C-alpha cells in the first residue's frame, strides 16, 4: 500500500551534482516528514537530514554544511534532494523515508517505510 | 551529541538458540529507542519501537527490555530469516544517531 | 443417553470483528438514545484490557480523520457499534483496574459517547472514575511501561494567551497527597518522589496539549518535586492561582478544562535505596483511549449446542 | 427486526439449564415477533438506509446458514431436537442430574469445547447412514 | 418478486373450504414463482431503489417468522399439515360436511376466533410433550 | 376429529398500518399503471368510512406540504400504498352512501390519483359520482354535523379578475333541483328552504376557493334562498350567466372549475313546523378528503389458520 | 455471502454420480458458510451498494423458492431425500451400476429431460395422497 | 427402485438473462481483480457464437454510449457480469473456429476487458488469437456473409495529419501471405485473387476508421490486387513504408495502432473458371464485437435433480 | 361584542356520575365553538373543538352538543384527574370571548 | 414535540415596562401567528391579541389602547409582548400560545399549544 | 416507443404552398437524419430527400429543383417540409422517416421507423 | 442512376406455399440491399437489411439471398397477415432507387 519509490543508480564526476527523487503512494505526501539516510559501502548509517511536505521547512546535517539541498513537489507528490561537490568517500546507497506526523509528532518518532535505495557511485 | 554503543559488533548461534543484544547511550534517554533490522541488501525495517509498542508488526519472537541507559532485545528462538544486523537508534535529541550495528550469524 | 441439538442456548465466543463508527466528514451510522443494557446476574467473565484491538480501529480512525481535517478541529462523541451476531460485554465493578475477573458483567450494543482527545502528562477532558483513585498499567514489576492514573474528582485548569496557564493550588496538592498514598499502598515502602522531566526537547519536556487554535507547550516543573516519606509526611516545597508560564505552537482567548488523568512513568534508578522516583512522561497516545475503554469487550454469539438427555 | 434477536439471546445466561430450556421457545419467538416499522441533506437519507439494510440482510443470512446447519442434521426447523446418536461416557461422565440443575450452559460449554468436532460429524453421518 | 403472494393471496376468498383447499398447492407455488426481473436525476435512483429493497427484505423477514412459527408445531415447511391434537366438541359441534362445502373461511375465522389462543398453545404444548 | 394447520387460507383482519404516498419536494414511491384488482364472488364485506385513518394521514401530509411551500402551488395526483402483508378492499356498489354492508368488493394495491384541493362551500375538481345524487353525513339527525352532497354531473364555473365569477344558470338550477328533491326523499315532509350565511366575518361569509395566484372569497347570497315545498313545487325567486361580484385577498387571468360537491348545514331551527333550513357552511377541511376515500380500507393479511378432519 | 454458491454448485461437473453424491455435503455447507465482510463521489458510494444489496436479494428469494419446492415433497430441509414413489422401468430401462459409476449428472439430465414433469407430478401427488 | 430428489448436482441450462455491465456517464457495477475460474475436467459443451445475444445487448449499449457523448471519445474496457443462479461458460480450444463443439471448459463470473471499438475493413486493437490462423463466417457457401480473419501477430499502424497513413512493407506481406495460405486451405483450388471495392461512395469504397478527433477515410487500393495460385506462387505486383493518400471527415497529432483482423467478402463471381476473388467489405459492425465474443456462453442453474436408487 | 355565558359556576359530583355544562350566546354562532380544560396552576388545554372535530386527542370520555346559541358539553363518568375548570370560547368574530368558567369537584 | 417556552415571573414597579418572550420549538414558526392571553388572580381569561409571524401584522384588545407593542424575530423563533404604563390590577400569568394557520384559515381556531405561562406582578 | 406523428391530410389550390410537420419521440432527435418519401395513387414510392438534425445539411431529389425546403426544430424535435409551385400531378401521401445515424454511418442503411403519412390533395 | 427491377408485377398463390421475389441491379451493389413490406393503406415497413442483418424483428418466415446484381426474397409458408406489397430499394449509391413493388395475392 504505502510505498516510496527511488531513481535508479546514478554515477558522477568528482565535484559534480547528483539529483535523487523519491515518489510517495498509499498515504496522504501532505501529513508526514521526508529524511533521508546514506549508508557507505562497508557499516554504518549516517542521518543526512529532514524536511517537512506540509511547511517545507528543512533540516540537515552539521557535517554536510551547504552540500545538500532538498525540496518537495506536492502535485506529484515527490521528493528531491541535491548533493554537490562529491568527495571520493561519497560512494554510498541513500535511502528515502517518512520521519514522523505533522501534527501529532509526540508519538511516533520511527523511519517506518524504506525505499529501495539508490547507488550513488563517485570516480574518475 | 549522544552516542549510541552496542555491546556485540557479530555474533553466531544455533537455531531456536536466544540471542541478546545489549545497546548502551552516554546519557539518559528515558524510553525513547527503536530498533532496526537490515538484511543484505535491502534496507533496514522497523521491528521494536519504544521498547515495543508498535500497531501492526511486532510478531510474536522479539522482545525489548530495559531502561535509563541500558537497553536489550531479546529473541526467544532464532529462525532461518533472521540473517541481518540490527541496528538501535535513539529518537531523544535531534542528532538521531544510529548505532554501528550488530551482525548476526546463525550456525549449521 | 442421547445427544439433543438445542438452538437458543445463550452461549458467547471471544472472536473479533471490525466494528462502525456511530454519530448522534466520513459520517457514520446512527446513534440511539437507549441501551439494551441487561445485568446478567450470577455470571462472572474474566477480562482484559490490554489485549483490546478496539484501541487499534480508533487509533486508525483518529489519525485518518486528522489526515482529513488538515487550524485545529471540534471533537464529536462517537459510538462505536457490533454487527448483527455480536454482542458488547461491560463490566460494573467500581474498583476494577483493568484486568482479571469481573462482575455484575451487562451487555449491550453501542458504547457511549468517547471525545478523541490528545494530550500529553494529563488526561483533559476525560471520564470521571467513581469511588476512588485507579492506577492502571501492563507489567508494574518493569520500567518501560507508563503508568496510568484515573483520578476520582476533576481539577480545573484555565489557560489564556495574552502566556498563562492556571491551576487551583489546595485541590492540586490534595489530589496528589491522594496519588502519593494510593502509589504508596501499592509500592510497598519505598518513599516516593516526584520529579520532572531531564532532558527532552522543547516538545517532549513540557506537557502538550491542544484547545481553540493553536498548540500550548507548558513548562509544567514549577508544580513537581515534592515527595512522599513512608508514614504520613507528605509535604511540598503563596497564592492558590498557581501559573504555569508557557510558550504557543503552531487573540484573548480561553479554553477551560479538566485534569482528569495522570501519565507517570518509574525511573530506573537500578541502586535500591529506600526511594523510588516518578516523572510525569508519555509516548504513546493510545492511553488516550483506554481510559474509557478497560471495560468494553466484544463477544460472538454461538447459538447452538449439544446436551445428552434420556431422549430415547 | 430481525437481529435483534441474536442480542435477546442472551437474557438467561445467568440460569441453569433447567430454568434455561423451559423458556427456550418462548425466548425465541417473542424474540422474532419484534413487529416494528438542502438536498445535500437529503442525500444523507441513502447513506442512512444502507447500513441498516446491509445489517438485516447479514442477519438473514446468517439464519439461513444456521438453519441448514440444523437441517443437514435429523432437525429441519425444530428447537428442542432429537437424534439417535447415543451418548458414551468418554465425553462426560457427570451424572444427569449434577448438569441439570447446577451448570449453567457455559460452563457446559468450556467444559466440552475439545470435543465438539467428533460430535458435528458423528450426527452428521449418523444420519446419512440412518437415511440410506 | 416475493410479497406480491401476500396479495395473490385472496384469490379464493369467495370459494368454499372445499374449492379453497384444492387449489392451495398450485396458488402458492405459482404465486412465489414470479420470476422477474442532470446529475440531480441520477441521484433520486438511489431513493428510488430503497423503498423497494426495504419492501423485499420486510416481505422476507415475514415469510421467516411465519415458517419459524410453523415450524415450532409439527410442521417443518409443509402447507397442509397434519397435528395429533384431538379435536373436542366445546370449540365447535358443526358437522364436519356442513363447515366443508358450505362455510366459506372467513366465516369460521369469525365463528372461531374466541377460541384460537387455546388452540395455539395446546398444539405447541402437545409437540413439545410428544417430543419428550 | 384431529386439527389441521393450513398456510393458506384466504384470511383478512382489520387493523392499520402507515401508509406511504407514492407518485406518477419530500417525494414519494413510484405508481404503476396497472392494478391488481381482483372481484372476489361471493363476499360482503362491512365496510365503514367515518372511522378512516387515511383521512388524517391525507391532512397531516397536505400540512406538512403546505409549509414546505410557504405564492400558490400545482396539486398533483397522490397515490396511496400499503406495505407488505396488506391489502385495500374498494366497494363497487354504486348507491353506496358511505357505511354500511357492500357488495361487490375488489381488492387493490394502491389508490388512484387524489387531488388535495382546499375549498369552501364548493367542491372543485372533484371526482363525479355516477348515477344518482348522493348524500353522506356522519350523526343526521344531530344538526352538528356538515352534509357532504355528491353530485352526478360536473357544473362549469367560470372566474375572472379584471372581480367576476360565473355559472349557467339554467344547469345550476336543475342541480339545486335534483339537491333538493333527493333532500326532500330523505327528509320525510317537512318543506326544505335554502340560505345563506348569517353573521360570520368576511372569511366564513363566503365561498373561499384557491387557484392561479390569489385567494377568491366570495359572497354566495345571490344564489340562494330557494324553497322547496312539499309536493313539485320548487321556485325560485334574466340572463343564463350569473355572477358573483367579490374580493380578492392574498392580472387578466381565469381559473375554471367543476362544482361536484356541496358542504351544506342544518340549522337549529328548534320550533318544528314545517321546514328545515339548511345553509352552506364549513369548519372542517378532512370533508375535502372523504368524498373519494368512501370506499378504501386497509386489511391485514393472516396467512396461518386452523381447521378440524379427519387426518388421524 | 449466499449468491456465490449457486457459482461454487459447479466444481464436480466432471464426476460420475458416484464422486458427486458423497461430496455433496461438504460441498453446500462449506459453500454456503462463506464468511466474509468530492461529494459527487462520495454520492457513488449509494449506488455502489445498491447493485450489491440486489444481486443479494435475487440470491436469497431463488433460495427460498427453491426450498418451498423441496418442502412441497416429502423433503423438509434435507438434501439427499427419500421419496416413496416407485420407478417404473418406462421412464429408463438403465441397470443400477451402469448410470452410478458411468454417467454424467448431465446425460442423465439430457436422457431423462422430457419425463421431468411427470415425475414432479407423481412425486406431489403422492406425497398429498399420503399425507391425506 | 424408488426416486431420490438431490439438491446439489451439477445441472445447468441454456436460457438467456439480461447481463448487468462493469467497469474497473451511465456508470456500472464493480470489477473484480481474480477469476472464479474452475476447470470443468471430463466434459465437452457444444458451443455457438452466430447465435448469441451478447452482441446484440453490447452493440444496444455502444449505440446508446455514442448517443449520450454526442468530438470523440475515450473507449474503456467493459466487463459483462450475470445475475445470481448463472454462469458464463469459456472455450480453452486455440484452433475454435467460433461454432461446434469445444473441450476443457471453464466456468467464470464476469468476462474480460472489452473495447468498444468501430472500425471497417481493419479490425484495430482488438484482441490477438494465439497458434494459428483464424477464419470464421457464419454460412460459408453463402456469399453474402463477411468473413471474419483473426490474424495471429499484430501489424503495427501509424498515421497522422501534418496527411499519410504508414505500414510495413515486409511484415504486411508475410501476412498477407499467411492469409491466402489459409484460404486456400479452406478453398479446394480456385486460386485466390484480391481486388479492392468496386464502385461505392467516398463512405464505403474507403478504409474509415476512427482516432484522436478526426474520422479518417483512407484509400486503400494501393495495398491491394495481389495474387495466390494453386501451388506456392503468391507474387504481388520499393520503401518498406507504404503510405495511404487519404482524406478526414468530422494539427500534427499521430494515432498508433495495430491490425489484428480483416473484414473480406467474396464476390459472387457466378462464373466458375479457376479463381475466387475477395474484396474487404463492411456492413454490420457487430462483427466488431464478435471477435472477442465467440467463447462465451451463459448458462443457467438448475439444482434440482431426480435419480432412482434403493432407498426403500 | 358577542357574550358567553356559562350556565354552571360550580358543582360537585361523585366519580363516574355524568355532568353537563351549559354554554349559551346572544347571538347565533353557527358551530364554532371550543373547549377549554384548566387544571389548577397548569394553563388550559383544549379537548373538544367545534363539537369535536380534533385531530389527535378527544379521549372517549367527553362529548359536545347543540348548535345556533345552546351548547352542551356532556361526560360520560368522572375521573380523578377531572378536577379543572371548564371554559366555552367562541371563534365566530374577532371578539373571541371566553367563558367565566366552571370549577367542577368530584365528591368522594 | 411542540412547546413554547416562556421567560421567568417577573415584578415591576407601577409605571414601569414589562417584556416577556416566547419561544417556539417543533414546527415551523413562520407558518402560524401567535396570541397571549392573561389571566388574573381569580377567574377569567382575558384575550390581549394576537400578531402574524408571517406577514407580521398585530391586532390588539380594544380595552389595551395603546400599552401593548407585540413583535417576532424569525431568526430565533421568540415573540416578544411589552407591556407598559401598569396599573395595579395588571398582576396576572401571561399565557402564549399560537392562534391559526396562515393560509388554511378556516379550518383551524383553535389555540392548540399553551406556554407555562409567566406571572407579572406590580406593586410599590 | 419511437414514433413519428404526421400532420392532418391537406387540400390546397394549385400554385400554393403546403407545409407539413413530423414530430419525433421515443429516442434523440439530434443523433439521426430525416427523410421524406411520396407516393402518388397508384404505385410507386419516390425519394425526394433527407436532411441532418444535428449539422442541419439537406439534400434533395434532383427533379425538385427548388420547390422542396426542409427545416428542423431541435427544441421541439420536429421536422418541416415546405412545397411550393404545385402541379396537378403532387397529389401524393407524404411519409416522414429517418435515415441513417450521423456518427456510426456506415452500418445501418435503412428507413427504420414511419409516420402515418399526410395526404396531400391539389385541385381546383 | 443505378435503376431497380423486380421480377414480378403481381402473383397468386395459397397458404404455405412459397414465393420468390427477384429483384435485379444494372450495376454490381455489393450486398446493400434493403426490403420493405406495404400493406394497403398503411406505410411500409422494414423487413430484410442487407441480406437480414437487422436488430429486432425478422420473424423466422422471409430469407434474403443473392449477391451481386441479384437478389431473392423468399417465404417458407405464406400466412394472411401478407397481403401487401413488396419493394427492394438499394443503399449503395446516393440515388436510393426504389423498386417498382410487387403486390402479392394468396389464393382461397
Ligand atoms: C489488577 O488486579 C488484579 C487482581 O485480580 C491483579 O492481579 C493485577 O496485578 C492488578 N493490576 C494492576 C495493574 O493493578
Amino acid at each position: 500500500q504505502v510505498q516510496l519509490v527511488q531513481s535508479g543508480a546514478e554515477v558522477k564526476k568528482p565535484g559534480a551534482s547528483v539529483k535523487v527523487s523519491c515518489k510517495a503512494s498509499g498515504y496522504t505526501f501532505t501529513s508526514y516528514d521526508i529524511t533521508w539516510v546514506r549508508q557507505a559501502p562497508g557499516q554504518g548509517l549516517e542521518w543526512m537530514g529532514w524536511i517537512s511536505a506540509y511547511n517545507g521547512d528543512t533540516n540537515y546535517a552539521q557535517r554536510l554544511q551547504g552540500r545538500v539541498t532538498m525540496t518537495t513537489d506536492t502535485s506529484t507528490s515527490t521528493a528531491y534532494m541535491e548533493l554537490r561537490s562529491l568527495r571520493s568517500d561519497d560512494t554510498a546507497v541513500y535511502y528515502c523515508a517518512r520521519a514522523k506526523h505533522t501534527v501529532l509528532v509526540t508519538a511516533m518518532r520511527w523511519f517506518d517505510p524504506w525505499g529501495q535505495g539508490t547507488l550513488v557511485t563517485v570516480s574518475s | 551529541d549522544i552516542q549510541m554503543t552496542q555491546s556485540p559488533s557479530s555474533l553466531s548461534a544455533s537455531v531456536g538458540d536466544r540471542v541478546t543484544i545489549t545497546c548502551r547511550a552516554s546519557q539518559s534517554i528515558s524510553n525513547y529507542l527503536n530498533w532496526y533490522q537490515q538484511k543484505p541488501g535491502k534496507a533496514p525495517k522497523l521491528l521494536i519501537s519504544a521498547t515495543s509498542s508498535l500497531q501492526s508488526g511486532v510478531p510474536s519472537r522479539f522482545s525489548g527490555s530495559g531502561s535509563g541507559t541500558d537497553f536489550t532485545l531479546t529473541i526467544s528462538s532464532l529462525q532461518p530469516d533472521d540473517f541481518a544486523t540490527y541496528y538501535c537508534q535513539q529518537s531523544y535529541s535531534t542528532p538521531w544517531t544510529f548505532g554501528q550495528g550488530t551482525k548476526l550469524e546463525i550456525k549449521r | 443417553l442421547w445427544v439433543t441439538v438445542y438452538y437458543g442456548v445463550p452461549v458467547w465466543k471471544e472472536a473479533t470483528t471490525t466494528l462502525f463508527c456511530a454519530s448522534d466528514t466520513h459520517a457514520c451510522v446512527p446513534a440511539d438514545p437507549n441501551p439494551q443494557e441487561m445485568l446478567l446476574k450470577n455470571v462472572t467473565e474474566n477480562f482484559n484490557m490490554w489485549k483490546n484491538e478496539m484501541v487499534n480501529q480508533m487509533h486508525e480512525d483518529v489519525i485518518s480523520l486528522w489526515d482529513q481535517s488538515l487550524v485545529s478541529f471540534d471533537p464529536i462523541p462517537i459510538h462505536y457499534c457490533t454487527p448483527a451476531g455480536y454482542a458488547l460485554l461491560k463490566c460494573n465493578n467500581k474498583t476494577f483496574n483493568g484486568t482479571g475477573p469481573c462482575n455484575n458483567v451487562s451487555t449491550v450494543q453501542c458504547t457511549h459517547g468517547i471525545k478523541p482527545v490528545v494530550s500529553t502528562q494529563l488526561l483533559l477532558n476525560g471520564s470521571l472514575a467513581e469511588e476512588e483513585i485507579i492506577i492502571r498499567s501492563e507489567n508494574l514489576t518493569n520500567n518501560a511501561k507508563t503508568i496510568i492514573v484515573h483520578l476520582k474528582e476533576p481539577v480545573n485548569i484555565t489557560c489564556e494567551r495574552p502566556a498563562h496557564c492556571n491551576i487551583s493550588r489546595s485541590q492540586w496538592n490534595k489530589t496528589l497527597q491522594g496519588v502519593g498514598e494510593k502509589l504508596a499502598e501499592l509500592f510497598p515502602n519505598k518513599t516516593i518522589v516526584f520529579k520532572n522531566s531531564s532532558g527532552g526537547d522543547l516538545e517532549i519536556t513540557t506537557h502538550s496539549f491542544n484547545c481553540r487554535g493553536e498548540f500550548f507547550y507548558c513548562n509544567t516543573t514549577d508544580l513537581f518535586n515534592s515527595t512522599y516519606w513512608s508514614n504520613g509526611t507528605y509535604i511540598t516545597q503563596s497564592s492558590i492561582n498557581i501559573t504555569l508560564p508557557c510558550r504557543i505552537k503552531q487573540g484573548q482567548i480561553t479554553c477551560i478544562s479538566n485534569i482528569t488523568g495522570l501519565l507517570l512513568l518509574r525511573d530506573g534508578g537500578k541502586e535500591a535505596n529506600g526511594t523510588e522516583i516518578f516523572r510525569p512522561g508519555g509516548g504513546d497516545m493510545r492511553d488516550n483511549w483506554r481510559s474509557e475503554l478497560y471495560k468494553y469487550k466484544v463477544v460472538e454469539i454461538k447459538p447452538l449446542g449439544v446436551a445428552p438427555t434420556k431422549c430415547r | 427486526g430481525i437481529g435483534a434477536v441474536f442480542l435477546g439471546f442472551l437474557g438467561a445466561a445467568g440460569s441453569t439449564m433447567g430454568a434455561a430450556s423451559i423458556t427456550l421457545t418462548v425466548q425465541a419467538r417473542q424474540l422474532l415477533s419484534g413487529i416494528v416499522q438542502a438536498q445535500q441533506h437529503l442525500l444523507q437519507l441513502t447513506v442512512w438506509g444502507i447500513k441498516q439494510l446491509q445489517t438485516r440482510v447479514l442477519a438473514i443470512e446468517r439464519y439461513l446458514k444456521d438453519q441448514q446447519l440444523l437441517g443437514i442434521w435429523g432437525c429441519s426447523g425444530k428447537l428442542i431436537c432429537c437424534t439417535a446418536v447415543p451418548w458414551n461416557s468418554s465425553w462426560s461422565n457427570k451424572s444427569q442430574t449434577e448438569i441439570w440443575n447446577n451448570m449453567t450452559w457455559m460452563q457446559w460449554d468450556r467444559e466440552i469445547n475439545n470435543y465438539t468436532d467428533i460430535i458435528y460429524r458423528l450426527l452428521e453421518e449418523s444420519q446419512n447412514q440412518q437415511e440410506n
